[PDB]
């Protein structure tokens, strides 16, 4: 009802409906540190929030009061907790509360307390109907918002809502193939549905990632995805892969390719292949090319990788 | 010269492969801006941590803040920790009267249920609990150690603990790896760890490591510096680092250092930011210690496995605000969090030590050296020792008997 931006906003201390109740000031003690010189609207709302809290008053007026207190500091988890208790005691309508939180999140989408609130609402309502399209609109403003992906994954796991996620994932990859949050989602989805062992799946996946690497050679996410889905199989059970990557080299080089080649060679050496000495030299050559020339930022990483390879692939 | 100013360093600019997405448009916006900053040093010929300016910023902030800060009204022990720690790295001694005021303040933030809240009378929460205990350790006095109610602290931790090994961030709260780190940090410093307190936790943190090698905030999520710092450091405390796949974790962090900017990003294909000078690069010492404990023969004996020089160059040239305090990146406004973590970042990038090696790298004038920070707790190593000592004089509650 009475808005903080209304021209006719009146401080709580000046409101006749709160005459019966004493404000409770914050005790910061006698020489405070990190002392915030609160504006007057703020101190006034929070003086009354404290008073309402202290006596645990479960009033409709305390409920409207919490709205204000949140508008002034959406990060006050004490206020949010109290609001949830009131939501219950006053037996409030959660559909409007859902609309409240929708607007709030839209306004401050990078805030833990507010996603968590929404989530608690969804557990109470056991009703995910609004969740994915909601989440999709936030992601539409910030495609990498971490809270939004977390919440997405949580809905999907709890209400088993797997059936369209790979569709959404494919679309976002089309929008920004560099969106790591979306490759993480692809992986999240696939490992929970089919898994990666079905050969047909793994092949579609590897082919896709390679189409994507060719289209955009310096996109690390694709390369990270490639390594992720394969490395654990063992890279060397896929003999064509070595050659298919060597083919790219001339036309589509990138430190990622060079690094992958090393990962293959390392798998080869673990697996007692032929030309041990020759493979080991190709690897150490590449490490040196990385450390000295094509990825000098990681010069310390690459020198430790070369020294590991020498250390254990020897005599 | 400096690494960033050498002419081959230009070959480290983004290659978009002629294919523009939002991800590359944004990265190029930043790189172009960082190139300006680099060129600005190279017009007249000279790298300086404006200590004196940072100190004024901090000294004032520690006492009083405008209503610009109404939104940190629930994070005030964070402000104590960030500012105290920053002063500590700058080798600034903290007056008896400031120290005492913080003790008394943090005492009013302490819940009767145990733990600490964002301010006086707020409910307890793992994050300010973590910050307050760290602030109290940095102070290091007996007054400060005694502010902490250890028995209620444990009860408070018990109340957050979940069947599957995770912790709630607060009662009625959320879980992610942060709670695990906060709990471990706090529990270990105060000597309140029991047999069953962190049971399941290591396995929980481990399920947060994902296909990228890094750790996400909860199982299934994208790998991120902050959560990855928290997970690994939490395992290191518990001594169960080996639950994780360290070789992949290594490949992931090292990759987070930006070839052009010099600093680190929080997750793959996102932007450089100074705070990750601590959250990402602080993983390197933790991993060095872990791989050393497993017998690794190939570990360097002078350097962490990142470009120490380049990181210091990033912090010094791009993340100092001329008025004092430090930044995420240029164009951004100072704050105490970034002041804290850039500096913690800088100290890590200056000070290598392993077993009995010690090797420093101080970019710019030598008055740039910070004091060392402990990479698990991110307070000073002296302070860690003193505090773990003091609280070892006490039994884990109970017992005793
Ligand atoms: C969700 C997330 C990052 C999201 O980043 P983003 O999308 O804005 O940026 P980026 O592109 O990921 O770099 C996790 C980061 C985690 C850490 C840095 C680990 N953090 C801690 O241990 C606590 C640091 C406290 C930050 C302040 S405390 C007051 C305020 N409240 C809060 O919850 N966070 C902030
Ligand atoms: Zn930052």
């Amino acid at each position: 009802f009475l808005s903080l931006d209304s021209p006719t906003y009146v401080l709580y201390r000046d409101r006749a409906e709160w005459a019966d109740i004493d404000p409770v000031p914050q005790n910061d003690g006698p020489s405070p540190v990190v002392q915030i010189i609160y504006s007057e609207k703020f101190r006034d709302v929070y003086d009354y929030f404290r008073a309402v809290l202290q006596r645990d008053e479960r009033s409709e007026r305390a409920f409207k009061l919490t709205r204000d207190a949140i508008e002034l500091n959406a990060a006050n988890y004490t206020v949010w907790h109290f609001r949830r208790v009131l939501l219950r005691s006053l037996q409030k309508d959660l559909q409007e509360e859902m609309n409240y939180i929708i607007a709030i999140i839209e306004e401050q989408p990078k805030n833990y307390q507010v996603w968590h609130h929404r989530r608690v609402l969804v557990e109470w309502l056991k009703d995910p109907s609004q969740e994915l399209e909601f989440i999709a609109d936030i992601l539409n403003q910030d495609a990498k918002n971490y809270h939004a992906w977390q919440h997405r994954q949580w809905v999907i796991q709890e209400f088993r809502l797997w059936d369209n996620e790979l569709q959404y994932v494919d679309q976002l990859l089309k929008e920004d193939v560099r969106n790591n949050s979306v490759w993480n989602q692809r992986h999240f989805v696939i490992s929970n549905t089919t898994g990666y062992s079905d050969r047909a799946v793994l092949e579609r996946e590897v082919q896709y990632t390679l189409e994507m690497i060719k289209l955009v050679p310096h996109n690390e996410s694709a390369w990270n995805y490639l390594k992720g889905i394969l490395q654990d199989r063992g890279l060397s059970r896929y003999p064509n892969l070595l050659n298919q990557l060597l083919d790219l080299q001339p036309s589509h080089s990138s430190p990622y390719l060079i690094a992958f080649l090393v990962d293959i060679y390392e798998d080869m050496l673990e697996n007692q292949c032929d030309n041990k000495e020759d493979i080991l030299n190709k690897a150490l050559e590449l490490c040196e090319i990385l450390a000295k020339e094509k990825d000098t930022i990681r010069k310390e990483y690459w020198r430790y990788i070369g020294r590991s390879l020498q250390s254990k692939h020897s005599r | 010269p400096l690494y960033s100013l050498r002419p081959e360093h230009a070959r480290e600019r983004l290659q978009d492969d002629s294919v523009e997405t939002v991800t590359s448009i944004e990265q190029a916006k930043v790189e172009e801006k960082i190139q300006e900053v680099f060129s600005s040093y190279k017009f007249n010929h000279r790298l300086v941590l404006q200590r004196e300016k940072h100190f004024h910023y901090l000294k004032r902030g520690l006492r009083q803040l405008t209503d610009a800060y109404e939104c940190l009204d629930a994070s005030r022990p964070w402000l104590c920790y960030w500012i105290l720690h920053s002063l500590e790295l700058l080798d600034e001694p903290i007056p008896q009267i400031v120290a005492t005021d913080v003790c008394q303040f943090l005492e009013l933030c302490q819940s009767p249920d145990g733990g600490f809240g964002g301010g006086p009378g707020q409910y307890p929460h793992l994050a300010p609990t973590y910050a307050a205990v760290n602030a109290l350790c940095i102070i290091g006095t007996e007054e400060a150690y005694n502010v902490i109610n250890r028995e209620k602290l444990l009860q408070y931790l018990y109340s957050l603990k979940q069947p599957d090994g995770s912790f709630l961030m607060h009662v009625g709260g959320e879980v992610d790896v942060r709670s695990a780190y906060c709990a471990a940090s706090v529990a270990s410093l105060t000597n309140i760890i029991t047999p069953d307190l962190f049971e399941g936790t290591a396995e929980w943190i481990a399920r947060c490591q994902n296909w990228e090698g890094g750790i996400g905030g909860v199982p299934g999520m994208e790998a991120h510096g902050g959560y990855t710092f928290c997970g690994l450091a939490a395992l290191v405390i518990l001594k169960k680092e080996r639950s994780l796949n360290l070789k992949s974790l290594l490949q992931w962090v090292t990759s987070r250092q930006m070839r052009f900017e010099g600093g680190f990003q929080g997750r793959c294909n996102k932007l450089v930011d100074g705070c990750y000078s601590f959250w990402q690069a602080g993983l390197l010492p933790l991993l060095h210690r872990a791989l050393h404990a497993q017998g690794d023969p190939a570990l360097s004996m002078s350097h962490w496995m990142f470009h120490q020089q380049a990181l210091q160059e990033y912090i010094l040239m791009c993340c100092q605000c001329p008025a004092g305090g430090l930044l995420d990146k240029p164009g951004k406004s100072r704050d105490f969090y970034h002041t804290c973590y850039c500096l913690s970042g800088l100290s890590i990038a200056q000070h290598f030590g392993s077993g009995a090696m010690l090797h420093d790298v101080v970019m710019g004038v030598p008055e740039n050296v910070l004091q060392p920070t402990h990479p698990v707790y991110n307070i000073g190593p002296d302070k860690v020792i003193q505090a773990t000592t003091h609280f070892l004089q006490k039994p884990v509650p109970g017992f005793e008997e």
